[PDB]
């Protein structure tokens, strides 16, 4: 065939999204978790299976302690990881990964060892002609077809926020800020507990990440939302325990998404999302600001919430000279961008050249990741 | 303890002769360096008093 | 065609005149800058192009560092200035310099070295029938239509002085000063960061260049000005940067021309503008001065100040004789009256002989410049 | 008692250095730092304290968050810097300002309003019966007992360059540059992600500040020991944390000071610390250039690293003529030089009819300081 | 007796870098006389050079 085709994998924590490059859609996407049963059968003709990966582990997850492999956008453990990148390929994909190049996301400011020990495994596990790591966030603005923007990433993993203008890029600019839909979830099970409902294992821990992903929204005024929580009407919602179980939350539900605005409620020091996007705006050159202002784009998982846009609006004009109009670019679709960015790099004909071969690699080693690639 | 006390008091005395002699490298160094200009300055005076 | 048309190019520093002889006004007037990628660019599809020229670099400030080519009248990079005319001849005019005999302006008592090798190029890089190299103060006078006049010509560059008398020309006379419009932004954003504003790239040291060709003015005294900088109300003007935020320039805005006639702001002895025109004029015999007092002529960019013309009016008047009546004559147009002066002497008959040929310069070499002309 | 003695503060960034004039050393210096429980406290008989200053900041540092009041040599925080100078006379001093003139410190090209506000808070804060407010770099010379040369002024701050000639001084040769100890800081910290070691907030990045005070040093070469990186043997050092976790740092050690050299790192253009050396000696007249280069002065706290003097001596004289010999005068003590420049100024007989008097104060008000003083 | 090992380690990466800072010291300080020879060469070859 023509061209190879090529694969993609974007690998932020939380969930695999992978398929073919040149495809607008990832055919797989599945949770990046391996659970493992801790308690000990007494049947025969059971598995064994020492462990279960991806949304088998979700299915049957009561037995399961669950296990994330990706924390704060570091691979905590690589058995983890391989074992995830075994089941895309053989289980979905069914592809031999010697028939295809294959490209990976990977997030900013990243120690070099996931970098450096991420192509060690590409080459030295799935034999593959080529690979290359990219940046979450460059993806993003590809996949929204602009040249210009500050992307905000915030995944499961952590929150990023890369500012680019006419393609280049802003190393000192760049800005990493250890928030995450995971932390949001660890905040969540905590404020859920006043109420009485307490979530103590890895299971429902998953069961408060499923409430969040629909209940929780972002107040277009913090304390205007949680004043009119005093007349509980429909700032309560029933939800469904798979226990049969219900649940009513009621302002709990938006304060926890108000947590990126508010790091105070979780207890770090560090600024709010949108003190963040003009610490990396205020790092750029006077000059291309207007634009950074213009053209902020939000990716990930954790951007999905109802009103994020509104109130990052309200508070980025708010702050900025109201002089120049701050407009935000939030696609739906915005949880799948960085795997769409990687569909259309390695779609790509130039980029075809800027692969890292497998003989490039078996001669100069693992630690040229950083001399060619970003 | 006593030990551990004669490990830091080497532990000192070590960054002390580490750093004396990563020093004492920047001078051997430097003088290899200050050498190597002055072997090309030498070589450029030779040369161009030549 | 008949007369084959000729190309005129004024190259001071900071900006390229440009156009056909013949004509009244330039076709292509743009910025002698030459900008280039200092960041590395990460995305696949851009560019790549090693530097950008012209307002091109304008819009594209803040990835660039900016280098000037020119400084003082002196070319400090030859590949930038050939680039510089490449832009020129084949982004804007869109002419095969084969086709045309060009023009060049440059300034007084400048180096051999750049009218030397300035011809070099022209013969050797854009191929050319023939050429010729002229002194800028000299082609404001016949813009202006004068036969008699003492020219002060002051660009981004430097500034100069040319005494001429009925045609003929002073050698001895003929006073050039290191100050110039750059060297006001210079001193520019240093007086800015005394309020608080602080200016330190080559990307917002275009930010106050542009500040300074419309916000500064000259005073008619400076002390009564300065006095009258206490009640603040009118001396006070608010600005707009391309980043949205605002400047607010008080008696800093009018001191900035002043250094003009005060070069103990910048630190150097050289005499303000209005004494060196006394230094030109004295130098000169005791008979012309009667007319070189009444027809001073102002040309170049860092002549459009607001009330230069009357303060140089006022001091002059004040130094010489008030015997005779000091006429200053600066017409508005005066920023392109060097290009106009090499509109129309390129147009004129007589000089159509007086080019420097492609053949005489393929004979008798490069140094023939002083030899044919002045 | 006679002469009364006088006071001297240093208040760049970071540090107050404090004690009397008339003495070698200081009695007081502590960090620069106002930091405010940020968690609300629950017991009963705390404090309550509305925020600490001082080293008490330091011990009590992880509740707190600190803040700065000085940026770049701006005072951000007028309280803050007034509860700083509070802490001085009360807390270590031990003295009532009205018995002592004051003797400020202050960094060159500073916007005027915080040398006109730090005398109004001189006169109307602490009552005193006169004050100084000097520029830093002349002080360090005058420690040096040397009567030229041109210091080079980096602090926490901002980095400044003051030549000087025979006493005197050049306005336009003065240079001042965005650098400093804090930006090496944040771009250490940055550089320590890559490693793995992530330190988020303003607690441990002054635990990194503490890491760059030693562990770091200047190359004399960059590349030779960015080569040398490769075999890690003495270019590791293990740090001890407070909690008791365990650092190991490379290369990372000596690159965070090269920034000075690279502001390329950092992605600021502002060409490095020994070209805008040689940008101030350029910008001095022809004749003095020749002891200039000879009688270099480092003062400040961020040249306090290992090889500083060695690496600036090879860039200027590789740069420079060779012609003449560059002698860097860089003392051992540098740190405190400009107190000492203050210690010496104030115990100076003839400057005691120099100090801003309070009565000249309440007559002409705080514009005065520009007038009677640098 | 770990610590009495680790007194001798210690104690012999004292001897080591005392050992390697003489060498680097006295490789210093004698690169530094040719560094001293190579430039009073290269001032008395620019004294004939002159």
């Amino acid at each position: 065939e023509d061209e190879t085709t090529a694969l993609v994998c974007d690998n932020g924590s939380g969930l695999v999204k992978a398929g073919f490059a040149g495809d607008d859609a990832p055919r797989a996407v599945f949770p990046s978790i391996v659970g493992r049963p801790r308690h000990q059968g007494v049947m025969v003709g059971m598995g064994q299976k020492d462990s279960y990966v991806g949304d088998e582990a979700q299915s049957k997850r009561g037995i399961l302690t669950l296990k994330y492999p990706i924390e704060h956008g570091i691979i905590t453990n690589w058995d983890d990881m391989e074992k995830i990148w075994h089941h895309t390929f053989y289980n979905e994909l069914r592809v031999a990964p010697e028939e295809h190049p294959t490209l990976l996301t990977e997030a900013p400011l990243n120690p070099k060892a996931n970098r450096e020990k991420m192509t060690q495994i590409m080459f030295e596990t799935f034999n593959v002609p080529a690979m290359y790591v990219a940046i979450q966030a460059v993806l993003s603005l590809y996949a929204s077809g602009r040249t210009t923007g500050i992307v905000l990433d915030s995944g499961d993993g952590v929150t990023h926020n890369v500012p680019i203008y006419e393609g280049y890029a802003l190393p000192h600019a760049i800005m990493r800020l250890d928030l995450a839909g995971r932390d949001l979830t660890d905040y969540l099970m905590k404020i859920l507990t006043e109420r009485g409902y307490s979530f103590v294992t890895t299971a429902e821990r998953e069961i408060v990440r499923d409430i969040k992903e629909k209940l929780c929204y972002v107040a277009l005024d913090f304390e205007n939302e949680m004043a009119t929580a005093a007349s509980s009407s429909s700032l309560e919602k029933s939800y469904e325990l798979p226990d049969g179980q219900v649940i009513t939350i009621g302002n709990e539900r938006f304060r926890c998404p108000e947590t990126l605005f508010q790091p105070s409620f979780i207890g770090m020091e560090s600024a709010g999302i949108h003190e963040t996007t003009y610490n990396s705006i205020m790092k750029c050159d006077i000059d291309i600001r207007k634009d950074l202002y213009a053209n902020n784009v939000m990716s990930g998982g954790t951007t999905m919430y109802p009103g994020i846009a509104d109130r990052m609006q309200k508070e980025i004009t708010a702050l900025a000279p109201s002089t120049m109009k701050i407009k935000i670019i939030a696609p739906p679709e915005r949880k799948y961008s960085v795997w769409i960015g990687g569909s259309i790099l390695a779609s790509l004909s130039t980029f075809q050249q800027m692969w890292i071969t497998k003989q490039e690699y078996d001669e100069a080693g693992p630690s040229i990741v950083h001399r060619k690639c970003f | 303890e006593k030990y551990s006390q004669k490990e830091d008091k080497y532990e000192e005395e070590i960054k002390v002769l580490s750093d004396k002699l990563k020093e004492a490298e920047t001078r051997a160094e430097f003088a290899e360096r200050s050498v190597t200009k002055l072997e090309k300055s030498i070589d450029d005076l030779e040369d161009e008093l030549y």
